[PDB]
This record gives C-alpha cells, structure tokens and sequence, in this order.
DNA sequence: GCAGCCACGCTGGCCGTTTTA
DNA sequence: TAAAACGGCCAGCGTGGCTGC
C-alpha cells in the first residue's frame, strides 16, 4: 500500500533527479546540477543540499505534495533510491504547529539557546544470544533500546540473551538544542515559548545561540511529570496478567539546516 | 441494589446543652488525649488554613457492557484497587466476559473538606509551644468556617490507618457555635443610631469616642474618625476614598495609639517579621498557588 | 552519667541525669482492638505489641482484621478498644562536668502514656528508666544496635 | 420509537423539533421584551454556512421560542450526543436547501465537514452547564492525542490498523496469517497512528461580589483560542476523574481530580473616514485643534504638546547607501517645579501610545532589558526580554530619571546613539535592535529653580547625555493669580461632578497610524538655503553645534510629516528652530 | 488399503518466586 | 508485608505412528 505509492514517488523523483536540475543555460549551469552536487560530494566526501523549489519543478507540485504529507513515511525510499543512484554511477513558528504536521514539511525560525554536548548515536544492534552463532545484527534501531531480537534461528530460545556489540556498528554523533521563540512576534503581556529541536548528523555544531535559522520541513514525535496531566492516557492492553502508560509532547527533527539569519 | 447505594439522605446528631446536665465541654487541645477515641467530645479554638472543598467518591457503578448489568463498589477506605472485566450473573460460567469501566452519573459523592484548629493562647502553659489539629468537615456544614475566629466545635474522635504503628488522629464536626457574630447578616441599626443621633453633641462624642483611653489629642481623634470614614469613588480616572496621615514625633503617643487603631478598625506587621513573600509562594496543601 | 554508658552499666537500669531538651512530637499508640460481628452478635479481641511496650522478645503480631472465621462481618468498634500516647526526647547530660574542652555527647529515653509532655526543651531533670537496645543491628540486609531508654 | 438504554431521548423527536427550531424563530425574545427583518436566524446563519464553505449557540434562542425547551433540559443533561445529532440534522438541512441548484460548493466535501462562582458550584453539578467568567494565567504547550493507533507484523509486515477507544488500545496476537497458528510477533509504530491536538490552560478568575484558579482542556479546533490576560466569560461542562497512587500503581485515591471541558469563549498568530480626515486635514487651525484636543487638564504647554504630537511623527528613517542609517528617534525631557500633575501628563502619554510602557525610578536594572530568569516547569534557564523591548515600535515613559542607578541610565547611550542592545554572556552572544521614543521627566535639586544658575547645574543628569536629547523642558511655578483662577475653576469642574471645542478620541489614533506609512515627507534643495541662513544665525551664538543642525533637521521634517506633507515646505521651519530657541533663551541665567 | 487407538508434541491456565514502597 | 511481574508447574488439545477391520 504504502510500499507501492513510496514506490511509485520513489521512481519518479529518482527519474526527477536523474533529469535536469536547473533551466538554465551554458552560462552558468546547464543541467545535472544535483549529479554535479553528488561529484561535488564525491570530492569532499560529507550529504545532499535539495532546493524545496528543484524538487517543485518536474511534477509541478504532485510529487512536491507527496513528499510534504508524509516524509517520515518516505525516508527508507529516499535512501533506497538515492543509493541506486549510487550504485547506477559509482516559514512558519511554533503556532503553526498540528497533529496533522506530523509527517509534513514546514520551516521554522527562531531564537537558539541552550546548546548542548556531543553525543554519539547507536542505531546498529548486533546482539545474540549465548549459542556459537552470537553474529546477529538487529535492523531495528527505533526509539527503544531493545538491543537483543527474540527470535534467532540457532538453538538458543528468546529468552537467552547477551549484550550488543559495540564494536562492529556504524554510529554518529549529534546534539540537542531547545530553540526559543523571536521577541519580536510575541504579543505584549506575553511571555515566551519554548520548543524543542533535534539536530542529527553531519549538520551538528552549526548552532549558535541567538541566530536566526531556517529549519527542514521534517518533524517527529519522541516517546515518553507528564501524569496526571490529567487526559485519557493509553495503555497497552492488547486483544486476546497485567505494561505501562504515556503521554507524549511535539518535538522536532530536521536533516538539512541553513543558518541563515 | 444495597440500600446504602440509594440513599440521597443524612443524619446528624445532636449535643446536650450544659443547661439540663447543670439541672439533671471547654476542652483544650492538650486536655485532648490521644486515648478518647471514639468518644464524644466538644472543642473550641482558631480556624486556621482553611482548606478548599473538593468531591469525595463513595460508591464506583460499573457497567457491564456485555450482559446489561451494573456492579456496584462501595468505597469507605482512602484508596481501593481495581476490579475485574465484569461480574455479571450472565457473563460468568461464559467464554466471553464483559468489559467493565466506571462511570460518573451513577456513582455518588458528598461534600468533603478539612481545616486546621490552633490553641486560644490563653490556655497554653507559660513554657510550651502551641499545637494545632486537623478536623474533617463534610456534606451541610461545609463552606461555613472562615479562617480565624472563634468557634464552638463538638464531634467524635477518630484516628486514621497508615513506622508501622502510628495513628494519626483528626475530628469530625458535628456543630457549629460562631463567637463573634458577622455584620451584614436596620431594625436594631435605627434603634440605637437615631438614639445616637437626638443624643445631642454628637460630633464631639463620635470622635472622643474612639480610644478614648489617652488624655488629650483631640484633634488626633477627629483625624482618626475621618479616616474610619473613606468610602469614596467616565472614561477617566475614579477618585479613592482612601485616607493616608503620617505621625511624627516622640514618645508616649509610642503604640499605644498604634495597636487601638487595628483595634477600633487589621493585621498588625513589623518590619523584620515580614519578607519580601510575606507582606505581598509555597508548595499546595491537601486540597503553585 | 551518659560518658561511661555504653556496654557495661548496660541492660539494667540506670540513673540518669541532664537537661531537657528538643522535645518530640506527641502520637497517639492502640494497643487493645474491639471488633463486633453482625450475624453472631458478639464482640471480639485482638492485640498487637512492639518493641517498646513489651520489656521483653516476644513474636510481634502486626494487618488489622476482618473476616476471621465463618464469613461474619468484623466490624470494629471504637471507645471500649484502647489507646496509649507515646513520645521520644533527648537528654545530653550537665555541660559543666563535661572533660578538658569538648561538645558534650547525648542518648534518648522513651516515655510512656501518663508521662507525655513533662519535660519541655530546656530544663534540669534526672532521670531514672532502664536501658533498652532495640533493633536488628545490621544482621537485616553498617553499624546498627540503636539505642533508648524506659520504664521511666 | 428509538431510545438509549441510559438516557431517555429519541432520534426523531430530537430531529423533527430541532428542525421545528431551526423553521421557527420570529424575534420571539422581543416579543418577551415587547419590543421596547423578522426573518428567522438560522436560515441567514445557514447560507453563511453554506456559501462560505464554514457547533455552539447562546441561550436566548430556545428560551423565548416554546418549542424545544425539553431539547433544552436535554442537552443541559447529555450535551456529549445531543450536539452530535444536531451536527447530524444541520448536515440534513444543507443537503435540504443544497437540493435547489445540486451542485453547490462541491456538495460531498462540504457534505463531509454568569450567577455566582467557581468556589458557590456544588460537587452535585456533574455534568451540567455552568456560566462563569475570569482571566487567563498561562498556557501549556500543545499535547497530542491518539484517535487512530497504527500496527504492524514481522513476516511480510502487514501493517493493518485499529482506532483508539475511550480509554485504550487493544491489538490481536496474530495478525500476518490472520489470528491464528501463531506466525510472529505484531509490531507497533506509535508514529504512523493518527493523532489530535489538546491543550490545558490554567485561569484565574476576577471574583466580583480567597483567591481559586481553575483550568480547562481544549481540543483540536480551539487551540489557541485564548490567550492569556484576556477577560474572558468560560462556558463549559464539569468532568471530575480518578488519579493513582504514587503515579505508579493502579490503586485509586479518593477524591477524584475535577476540571472543565469548556465550550464557548468570551475571547473577544451583532477607509471611509478618511475624506473626513481629510476633511479635518484641510482645516486651517488643524496646528491648535489637535494639539488642544489632545490633554484638557493642563491649559498651556502648547509647544510641549505640539512637541509631543510629534513625537510619533519623527523624523524621516533615512539610511543611507554606505552607512548613515539614521532614524526618525528624537526623544525630550521635561522637568521643573512641582504642582504641575506631570506624571498624569506622563500617563495620559502612556494611554495614547499603543504600546506604551511606564517605568519608574530605583526599580530597574541594566540586567528594562535582559529579564534573563530560571524556569519553573522545565526547570531550565530561559532568556527574557526587557521592558524596552516591550518598547519596541512606539513611545517608552521613564518616571523620576535622576533617581537612577550607576547600571541603569548608562545602558541608554547605546540606545540614544546605535539604538541596540548588546547581549555577550556565556547563554547568547546576540545583539538586537529596539527603538522607541524614550521621553522622561525628573526633579531637580532645589525645590524651586532659581535663575542666574545653570540648567547643567540644577538638574542631576550627565551633561553628555543632557545635550544628546532632543528638547529639554522648564517647568516653573509662577507668582500669578489668573492662571491660579483658570487652574482652580478648571481642575474644580474636573474635581466636580467626577469626571466649544472639538475633541477627536480616535480620529489623530488613526490619523499617525495612516500617516506613519502613506506619509513619506521629502526635505529637498529649496530647504537647504533657509537651513544655511538659519544655521550661520545660530552658530553665532557661541564661547552651538552640529548636534542642533541634526535636530532642527530633523524636527523640521517632524511636522512636515504633520498635515500630510511628502514634501518640505520653506515655511514650518521658523517655529521648528523657534521651539528650540525658546529653550535657549531660558539658557541665559 | 483405510479407520481407530495409543504415543508424543504443542498450547493454555494456575501456582510459585522476586522486588519496591 | 502487599502488590505486580515472570517463570515453572499442571492441564488440555492435536498429529504421527502403530494396530485392527
């Protein structure tokens, strides 16, 4: 379902990009300009620089408004079709923000403060059990540290379970930053307000406190004093003794960041 | 149906007065043993840190769902644990129970609230620090305590179940004896005005009235008269009917007229007994103000 | 004298003198339950005791009950089951016979229920109780044999 | 008939009477109120539903009609189903009246859209309506809700799904294979579910005839549908639910916690005038007429008012190509004598001002800006803006400006001169920009100003400072009789009954609100020669600077920028250096 | 060569064991 | 000492192999 209609955006921006970038002329860049950038790449060897108004050209806005509903259910597409490009050749604020922008791109600006350290990631679970065959690797990496999988196929059962290899993955760093709201957009009387924001990967350490910035439209939602707040808060009882509760908050997340401002 | 789920009633005893047991109590808060529960008893004291008044759960409805019927769970304890899917009579002895959850329409409440009671400080010894205590107040007699005043409380004495054998104790209310009867509540206002008023040199005697326990100063009593009175007031400003006199001088004017105007008038402060918090933040009591 | 207190001049009874001071705050303690059952019509009885109201080990018997027997409702009852207070204060001894130059040292003594509030923080009292050593020192799960004083 | 097992209603006499209501209102009300267009509402209200493409209602309606007042107790008693099947016969009165034409507005589309208070309710109120009113203290940020929850499997990863219930989530065992033999284990992604959009907002209440806060939870389509400080009038419905033990374990404490599910909001991110503008713009004594219509407390001081009136018109912000960026900030002080009501004076600026703001002496700190301060809830370090920045865009009003501190009056040369804040601790290294119209006033030493003394003298201000404002000010007492009987008769008609001229409230609020953007006053070459003859006059004086030149520039393009001049004229630059020389002729001494 | 009975394997429910407040 | 969670112990159901018709 999902699969087919990411599939079938998949081909056709991997078609987009594989056709010209930029209109114009032998004065200037001619086309491939987003090839060019994948060589520009290749000599420095870093990530991908997209224009919201490139990937606006070729479908006039019906790719564009595939991709600006739901991102986050088309990342593992981006990256499939990006890496067989590979192989084939080698503004808004935080009022502004729903339910319904999860998923969905929309650029924030805003006050930095309070940056924060470096700290590495993980994303690459290679835990097994005490059987000889303890070689696994988990292609889970989701917001929970469940490093060990239950169900391998050697003699040992789910509940043998070892440690997770720290030393054969691919991990990155990152920060986390809580960006504040302009004072010049908070109404009188008013205090301001806060939100938090995600940087992840080889954008890290471009943060500045106090500078305006222009954000990716991307934005995600982290699993959790939020008890008592009061609201129904779900449980996990599923259909069939006795599992915990949540309520959870708006964060963000973003993967190309100007600083801009 | 328990009849004691249908009730929409109350009873309130009733004390004896003083007069018959004279012809056929002033406690204090020490003369309150911590072994008289259970018992009757009559206090009296200071209203102190009222707190708000809040519903209390009684009984838990619990609707099947399934087979249509109601399960009932009474609650007389602070807390309680919760029940099963269903305990119908039909969803038994079946492969598919129900699936329960409460509701609030057919549960029952009542008033509760509860306060604080300080000692006289007339009846506390020359070396002892006061105490206090709490008193439980619930269903009618709820919402008719102001804080700091003088009352005539009567109820029974009952602990409470939580180092492993610690009872702490509170008191149920049964009546209410107001000392110090509030204002607002012409006749007899007349009766003693118009009086005052065919008195005759009445504006001598208003204000040689008030405090009349120093010599002299007369004038400083019709200062203090005109400030008793105030009560003054479009797309403009409103006047304040609010009167401001500073005294300066020394000595034996120096309290003395200070404390009678709180008293005649008032909360008496000093300049180190209040801080910056206290003359204009703390955690919630029981019911981030 | 509170100096020479521990380990010999031990589990007996002691003498003791000083001055009062930080008195605690004053709980009340039950001691005897009365519980009466519907259908039988009848009262009950039930007891429980601690380390500081029996001078001597016994089994400690703690849940308040219902439902002994048959199925008959034990309701409590109140004003015939008893009570008695109970309090802890602390008793460092004179300061003047006190050694060459030091803060004076201290232990405690538990009252009883006739005797709450007698002593006010700050006065001259002698004290004649017995010494008593209560807890599982250490042997539980690091130095413990906490200790107090009564029958005072 | 249809019938609910726990409620007494019906589907059909629900419908049909509020169809009976909605074809039936004929000012009913004012027959109630005799009267002291009879159309009914709802059939207007229901085109402007229907033509624009865009449920709650007041009370009156179904009090005065007959009709509908079992509807009335109905919804007051279950108004969680009632509105819902008001939704469901209004969606029936579009299709009704959509009938007529059939293709309107896309048909499937639209088709597919105060007594007493809190602490006098009674715990009896359990779901009930409930009139009450108050203010706002703070709001919470936005908290998600799950409606539709997402599932998914392991073994070709099936990723059907299920939708949230009242109170939880059920999901099978098996799902890929169906639910049977077992395959594999189901997997949850707890981002591809559906979501709603809820937020708390705590309020404080104004009790008119202890202090008690209450607090309310908004849902999906009245987010930020108040905000805070606002008098707002709360209608809503009473909730009250269980909270655990220790917020860990599912023993239940007594007492369970209440709030409010609100419904309506009292809030209130039932071109023209302006040939009447021009009208009063094409007066001749337009220069006494606004001025004098200004403050009627105070019968002088016409050129202080005339100052003031341009304060708001001042300047032309003129950047240049390289560099200059020089803006239309002038900022005047004014001192003197006492028995003046100065402050009043001060404030009545502060009301005209749209975002005014009235500070004070000894209360302020260089740390008026940077109101850096801990969090409470997050527990963090936040970073505040100060009162100028409150300042930004408008006039600021300072009281008792001698009185201030070493820290304080200091930061101000950077505002008087790059008209910044400077902001370089270890939080943010950030400067930004905040211009205001800085206007002040003080006292001086001496309880009278003598003459044959300095005005550096007599009043305690850095004398570097001094010279840098726009036009300083004497108040002095005076020695008269007629202007002690104006002044008596005046302020004694304005003392009595306690409150020929034309007084415009709000035609000048509007008049420099217009004027600040349609007005772009031109000072071109004709000026220039006057400027010269004027400025050789003027820095004759001497034993005069370029600082007078930049404000005589500066203030004469000030009136300009009055009446609705884009261009200088030769004439209003007289009384725009002689409003600077009546000062310096009180510099004499 | 096919059906019924017995033996072995798999699935579901209840009781026992461990830790925090 | 009580309550909650997970593992072990006990009970019920299904499939394959062996025996009889």
């Amino acid at each position: 379902v999902d699969d087919v209609t990411g599939e079938k955006v998949r081909e056709a921006f991997e078609q987009f990009l594989e056709d010209f970038s930029v209109q114009s002329t032998d004065t200037g860049e001619v086309e491939k300009v987003y090839r060019a950038q994948i060589e520009f790449m290749k000599i420095y060897d870093l990530t991908i620089y997209i224009d919201y108004q490139h990937l606006s050209m070729r479908e006039n806005g019906a790719l564009a408004m595939a991709i600006s509903e739901q991102y986050y259910r088309f990342l593992p597409f981006l990256q499939k079709g990006l890496r067989r490009v590979v192989r084939k050749y080698a503004v808004h604020r935080i009022r502004d923000i729903r339910s319904e922008k999860i998923g969905s791109l929309l650029s924030i600006s805003g006050t930095v403060t309070r940056t924060s350290e470096v700290r590495p990631e993980l994303y690459k679970a290679s835990f097994t059990c005490d059987m000889c065959r303890a070689i696994v690797d988990n292609v889970e990496q989701s917001f929970k540290y469940t490093e060990p999988t239950f169900c391998p196929n050697p003699s040992c059962e789910n509940r043998a379970f070892w440690t997770l290899n720290v030393t054969r993955s691919r991990f990155l760093d990152w920060q986390k930053v809580r960006i504040q709201e302009n004072a010049n957009e908070i109404p009188t009387g008013s205090m301001p307000r806060t939100l938090d924001v995600i940087l992840r990967g080889d954008s890290v350490e471009r943060a500045k406190p106090g500078d305006r910035c222009k954000f990716t439209g991307v934005e995600i939602v982290v699993p959790d004093t939020q008890l008592g707040l009061p609201g129904v808060k779900p449980s996990s009882t599923l259909d069939t003794s006795l599992v915990r509760d949540l309520t959870y908050k708006i964060s963000f997340l973003a993967c190309h960041v100007i600083s801009i401002g | 149906f328990p009849p004691n789920l249908t009730r929409r009633y109350f009873l309130y005893f009733k004390p004896l007065s003083q007069n018959c047991a004279r012809r056929y109590k002033p406690l204090s808060v020490r003369q309150i043993k911590g072994d008289f529960l259970g018992q009757l008893i009559t206090v009296r004291g200071i209203i102190t840190r009222v707190s708000d008044v809040k519903p209390a759960v009684e009984v838990i409805a619990y609707t099947c769902d399934q087979c249509g019927y109601e399960v009932f769970q009474e609650v007389n304890s602070r807390t309680f644990t919760p029940l099963s899917e269903c305990t119908s009579e039909e969803c038994s002895q079946n492969q598919t129970k129900g699936q329960l959850f409460m509701s609030t329409r057919a549960s029952k409440f009542s008033a509760f609230q509860e306060c604080k009671i300080q000692e006289l400080s007339q009846q506390v010894p020359v070396g002892h620090i006061p105490r206090s205590l709490n008193i439980h107040v619930n269903g009618t007699l709820v919402r008719s305590l102001s804080p700091g005043d003088i009352v005539d409380v009567t109820g029974i004495f009952l602990p409470a179940p939580y180092a492993g054998l610690l009872t702490e104790t509170y008191l149920e209310a049964q009546f209410v004896r107001q000392h110090k009867k509030k204002f607002a509540s012409t006749s007899d206002v007349e009766e003693r005005v118009m009086e005052l008023i065919t008195s005759g040199d009445v504006y001598n005697r208003l204000a040689k009235s008030i405090a009349p326990e120093i010599y002299g100063n007369l004038d400083v009593k019709k200062a203090l008269l005109l400030l008793l009175v105030g009560g003054v007031d479009g797309d403009g400003m409103k006047i304040r009917g609010d009167i401001n006199v500073c005294l300066m001088g020394d000595p034996g004017v120096k309290s003395q007229l200070l404390k009678a105007i709180c008293k005649i008038s008032g909360v008496y402060t000093t300049g180190k007994g209040s801080s910056g918090v206290g003359l204009t933040v703390m955690k919630d009591p029981v019911t981030m103000i | 004298s509170p100096r020479t207190l521990t380990a010999q001049h031990l589990n007996k009874l002691v003498s003791v003198e000083g001055i009062v001071t930080k008195t605690s705050l004053v709980r009340p303690k039950l001691i005897r339950s009365v519980h009466y059952a519907a259908k039988t019509g009848r009262f009950h009885y039930r007891d429980y005791t601690d380390a500081t109201t029996t001078l001597t080990t016994r089994i400690p018997t703690p849940i308040y009950p219902t439902e002994d027997t048959e199925g008959n409702k034990l309701t409590t009852e109140y004003g015939y089951s008893t009570f008695i207070d109970h309090q802890r204060i602390t008793v460092q001894e004179m300061p003047e016979m006190a050694p060459a130059g030091q803060l004076p040292r201290s232990i405690d003594v538990i009252l009883d229920d006739d005797l709450v509030d007698k002593t006010k923080p700050g006065d001259r009292v002698n004290v004649v109780g017995v010494f008593k050593s209560l807890g599982a020192g250490g042997m539980n799960q690091l130095i413990g044999f906490k200790t107090l004083i009564l029958g005072n | 008939l249809r019938i609910i097992w726990g409620t007494n209603v019906s589907i059909q006499e629900c419908t049909t009477n509020f169809r009976n209501f909605l074809m039936s209102f004929k000012y009913k009300f004012r027959k109630i109120l005799d009267e002291r267009d009879e159309e009914l509402y709802y059939i207007k209200q229901l085109n402007e539903m229907r033509e624009l493409g865009t449920l709650n209602l007041d009370a009156r309606n179904l009090l005065a009609y007959k009709q509908t007042e079992d509807l009335y107790h109905q919804l007051l008693n279950y108004p969680q189903e009632v509105i819902s099947i008001m939704d469901q016969t209004i969606k029936d009165c579009m299709v009704s009246l959509i009938v007529d034409n059939n293709l309107d507005y896309d048909l499937d589309e639209i088709e597919t859209k105060s007594c007493k208070g809190m602490r006098e309710l009674n715990p009896n109120d359990i779901d009930k309506l409930i009139n009450l009113k108050g203010l706002v203290l703070r709001s919470t940020p936005v908290i998600p809700d799950m409606k539709v929850a997402f599932f998914k499997c392991n073994v070709c990863d099936h990723t059907m799904a299920v939708e949230i219930d009242r109170g939880v989530i059920q999901e099978p065992a098996r799902c890929e294979r169906i639910d049977c033999n077992e395959p594999n284990s189901m997997s949850l992604i707890h981002n591809r579910c559906s979501f709603a959009d809820k937020q708390v907002i705590k309020l404080q209440e104004t009790p008119d005839f202890t202090p008690h806060s209450i607090s309310l939870c908004v849902y999906d389509e009245l987010v930020d549908s108040c905000r805070a400080g606002d008098r707002i009038e709360v209608t809503g419905t009473f909730r009250s639910i269980p909270i655990r033990a220790n917020s860990r374990q599912r023993v239940l404490k007594s007492l369970y916690k209440t709030y409010v599910d609100v419904v309506h909001v009292k809030k209130v991110l039932i071109d023209q005038d302006l040939a009447k503008i021009r009208e009063v713009a094409a007066r001749e004594d337009l220069y006494s007429l606004l001025a004098r219509s200004i403050a009627p407390s105070i019968y002088e001081l016409e050129d202080v008012k005339k100052g003031i009136l341009l304060q708001l018109f001042g300047g032309t912000n003129k950047t240049f190509t390289k560099g200059g960026r020089y803006r239309g900030d002038i900022n005047i002080l004014l001192c003197g004598d006492p028995s003046t009501s100065k402050s009043q004076i001060l404030q009545y600026v502060h009301k005209i001002t749209p975002r005014g703001v009235y500070t004070s002496g000894k209360g302020s700190s260089a740390v008026l800006t940077a109101y850096i301060t801990r969090d409470v809830d997050t527990k963090q370090l936040v970073l505040e803006s100060g009162a100028l920045v409150l300042s930004d865009g408008g006039v600021c009003c300072i009281d008792e400006f001698d009185k201030m501190s070493d820290s304080t009056r200091s930061v101000l040369h950077e505002v008087m001169e790059q008209q910044t804040i400077s902001i370089a601790k270890a939080g943010i290294i950030t400067t930004l920009n905040a211009r205001s119209s800085i206007l002040a006033s003080a006292n001086p030493i001496g309880s009278r100003y003598n003459p044959n003394l300095p005005v550096t003298e007599n009043i305690d201000l850095p004398p570097p400072l001094l010279s840098r404002f726009d036009l300083v000010y004497l108040v002095l007492d005076k020695v008269d009789e007629k202007n002690d009987r104006e002044l008596a008769k005046h302020l004694t008609n304005l003392y009595l009954e306690d409150k020929d001229d034309v007084l415009p409230v709000e035609f000048l609020t509007m008049y420099i609100s217009y004027a600040k953007e349609h007005i772009h006053p031109i000072i071109t070459e004709a000026a220039k020669t006057e400027l010269v003859r004027a400025y050789v006059g003027m820095r004759k004086m001497g034993d005069a600077t370029t600082r007078q030149l930049e404000s005589m520039i500066r203030l004469a393009e000030a009136h300009a920028k009055m009446k609705l001049k884009n261009v200088v004229e030769l004439e209003d630059v007289q009384e725009a250096v002689r409003l600077i020389r009546s000062a310096i002729k009180d510099y004499a001494t």
